[PDB]
RNA sequence: GGAGAGUUUGAUCCUGGCUCAGGACGAACGCUGGCGGCGUGCCUAAUACAUGCAAGUCGAGCGGACAGAUGGGAGCUUGCUCCCUGAUGUUAGCGGCGGACGGGUGAGUAACACGUGGGUAACCUGCCUGUAAGACUGGGAUAACUCCGGGAAACCGGGGCUAAUACCGGAUGGUUGUUUGAACCGCAUGGUUCAAACAUAAAAGGUGGCUUCGGCUACCACUUACAGAUGGACCCGCGGCGCAUUAGCUAGUUGGUGAGGUAACGGCUCACCAAGGCGACGAUGCGUAGCCGACCUGAGAGGGUGAUCGGCCACACUGGGACUGAGACACGGCCCAGACUCCUACGGGAGGCAGCAGUAGGGAAUCUUCCGCAAUGGACGAAAGUCUGACGGAGCAACGCCGCGUGAGUGAUGAAGGUUUUCGGAUCGUAAAGCUCUGUUGUUAGGGAAGAACAAGUGCCGUUCGAAUAGGGCGGUACCUUGACGGUACCUAACCAGAAAGCCACGGCUAACUACGUGCCAGCAGCCGCGGUAAUACGUAGGUGGCAAGCGUUGUCCGGAAUUAUUGGGCGUAAAGGGCUCGCAGGCGGUUUCUUAAGUCUGAUGUGAAAGCCCCCGGCUCAACCGGGGAGGGUCAUUGGAAACU
């Protein structure tokens, strides 16, 4: 992050978008299931273009409306 | 200093106005001793209203007003009666 | 919305016909047919709620504000809510009876010019007291929509004064909730928005 | 004016956790987005700032410049050139007052900073009224002006000329101090009043009129005194934090005396002398943070926050000092250093946006480099006026609340199409089409508010001074005149279904389900937990449901959480009795009676400003918002009652 901390996060979508030295917006979201990691990656950032063809759950996973 | 005078409130586009005894040195929202009624003037008709006794009082301490203050006690005659006390 | 597919979602003609139940009285869907199950409380309660606030179709960032304007009202608090919206102005264009839905009425409070007690009001949600007059200015004065409604002669109701022509609207003590709802059981939205 | 629900288990009850429904944001992000009021809009960086503006005002304080042509006269080209000081105009400087307020930011500060109630016999207050008195007589400069000199500039130096309501003496003065008397009273210092004596202590003219030219007069300013009005300073009880894994801390500390010093009390400063003071009711220390009316939440008790608007303190690049002024240790003033920026001819200087905007930079993230002094306000002036980034409005972003839409009636054929299917059908359904419809707004053309009250000048009448019916002063009324927003709101008529809906959910919590894809993989997930081939839980499609110009997610705070339990829990085994004693401090008290009034009860009075919550009206097309009136809020203080209980 910004502040100097560095803390594994989740990468939400099907499938990803991320290589290194991007940029990452991060909310705060707790995984259960995975062993210590208690941050999504808002799929939909300034860098994380939306996830390919979806249609439910626009507003999640930054896909804009596909076509009206 | 003192100047009895208007204090403004209300909406932005129609104001409205209180008659206020304070210090000028506090600003045009600023703080006070007492108060007098009311003043409209989104009304195009009248409802000026004044105490109409209680600045008489303050004026015989000495309190000088704005004239746009001070016409509104001439219509009401605060004035006269402060100046038949001055007469007096 | 489409006004006629929400009320048999409630299974009930809201504005009093024998139609939207006959051949087909499950509520929409392909589900529909397939035979429904019995709700909770919190089942009922949303329909009870929605039997009366899908009548006048407001939304409910007005509909819990009313809730709390009878809260400060005197009397019982579920009868009172009974009457806020039934002294609602969309409801008394509907109960002057040229309206045929109450969604009719809406465009006659919003362009169809109406005038209480003075200019006009544009407001399909003014709370309106006992000591009004309504009427509709020249501009708007007999078109079709109210020429044949007055045509369509309804029952008007006994805490209303209301003439075809002279096309007035005054009011008596209150409406009475005997009067006003037949089928809507009251006493189960205050019980809903006091959780 | 007080809802609960899933989860330990094979099954049950408890116990106990977390999870969830709710309510707010100064919120951000994702997707979309038509409009109108009202309101907010750098929390991180009190980090650095390009450019412009944010505080001047008085020619009626004053000298001079500066134009001027009322005329006068001159030289002639008829084109001019002048020489006098017209009306009047300009104000570098001088001097008067303001710049200490208005405005912003939240860094330090855990203390009389603030909140509340107090006290001053221990204080101050220019500009305000009202009263009391007045305003005598002189003096010496000096800027500007020029004339030189030195400087790259910044600017600086020297020599003459000159003014004032500038400055400085002399008089007279009910200030004050001293000296000596009295009177009265408080709360110790004492205080108040009166007399005498001594000592000094002022002031100013200007504006207009009337003049006998001596002056007079109003008005403004001036010196002094009294009060009131006015704010400010100092002191004091009582309040609102975190840690004992901070227990010892302070020598001007704490005391006295005298001295100085401050508007004022004081170790406030210093000498002397004394050894105290602060502390388990938590000192000292440390981390933390501006406080308050209030905001949000809770059913209340409480808990959280202290943004905007209103109160006050503190700060003005970082730090220290100080002047003039009633008032500062001065946000846009000086002097010094520290960092940094800029200029220099290297000798030298100038600079301070946490003023309005805007930019950099920081960060998830916060707006326009507009117009107007029309209204409110201040500043100065006799006023007009001038000056106003206070304020007035316009502009930006769905940031939030409220308000309006996105068509509406009729219409069965259950159209077409879509989805599903036991292929009969089912649903998307009166939903479309058709017919009829108005025009909020959208669009076109018109009309066009209140905000604006005035000042000022004119007119009178009254009163007041006046040598006066001069001439004013106020007081009344009368005429005149003044719009940034903005031809904007608004209203009038004409025009079209034409401009305009989305995101979220759909096993159980929780309202709503099927079909394909899919096969521990891809993926959901707040909770229990879903998928190793029939996923109502993944993804898609249809179809529902949710709410609406917004919806979800995110981080916060409160609630549900009775899950820190005073109201409102526990302790046999569920988390929990110290291993047991002797006991200082603190805690609690038998019976009867007198008394007292600290607690308690209660009246009265004073006060807790306003806005906000709340009671009730009224205003804006309703609402939101705004206004009027009232209540409420204090372990408050004084005063007077009550005597059972402590």
């Amino acid at each position: 992050l910004t502040n100097g901390i560095e803390v594994t996060a989740y990468i939400p979508g099907i499938g990803h978008n991320l290589q290194e030295h991007s940029v990452v917006l991060i909310r705060g979201g707790r995984v259960k299931d995975l062993p210590g990691v208690r941050y999504h990656i808002v799929r939909g950032a300034l860098d994380t273009a939306g996830v390919e063809n979806r249609a439910q759950g626009r507003s999640k996973y930054g896909t804009k409306k596909p076509k009206a | 200093a003192v100047k009895i005078r208007l204090k403004r409130m209300g909406a932005k586009k129609s104001p409205f106005y209180r008659i206020v005894v304070a210090d000028s040195r506090s600003p045009r929202d600023g703080r006070f001793i007492e108060t007098v009624g009311t003043y409209n003037p989104v009304a195009k008709p009248a409802e000026v209203k004044i105490d109409e006794e209680l600045a008489l009082k303050w004026l015989q301490t000495g309190a000088k007003p704005s004239d746009t203050v001070r016409n509104l006690f001439s219509s009401q005659g605060i004035m006269e009666k402060f100046h038949n006390a001055k007469q007096g | 919305g489409p006004s006629w597919k929400l009320s048999r979602r409630l299974g009930i003609s809201l504005s009093g016909t024998g139609k939207e139940l006959e051949k087909r009285p499950y509520a929409p869907g392909p589900h529909g047919p397939g035979q429904r199950k019995k709700l909770s409380e919190y089942g009922l309660q949303l329909q009870e709620k929605q039997k009366l606030r899908h009548m006048y179709g407001v939304n409910e960032r007005q509909f819990r504000t009313l809730f709390d304007k009878a809260g400060k009202l005197a009397g019982k608090h579920g009868e009172n809510f009974m009457i806020l919206l039934d002294s609602r102005l969309d409801n008394v264009v509907y109960k002057l009876g040229l309206a045929r839905t109450r969604r009719q009425a809406r465009q006659l409070v919003n362009h169809g010019h109406i005038l209480v007690d003075g200019s006009r009001v544009d407001i399909p949600s003014y709370l309106v007291k006992p000591g009004q007059t309504i009427g509709v200015r020249e501009k708007s004065r007999n078109l079709s929509i109210i020429k044949e409604s007055v045509e369509v002669n309804n029952f008007v109701p006994e805490y209303l004064t209301f003439d075809a022509e002279k096309l007035e609207g005054t009011f008596t003590r209150l409406p009475e909730r005997s009067e006003l709802a037949p089928e809507i059981n009251e006493a189960l939205i205050v019980e809903f928005y006091s959780r």
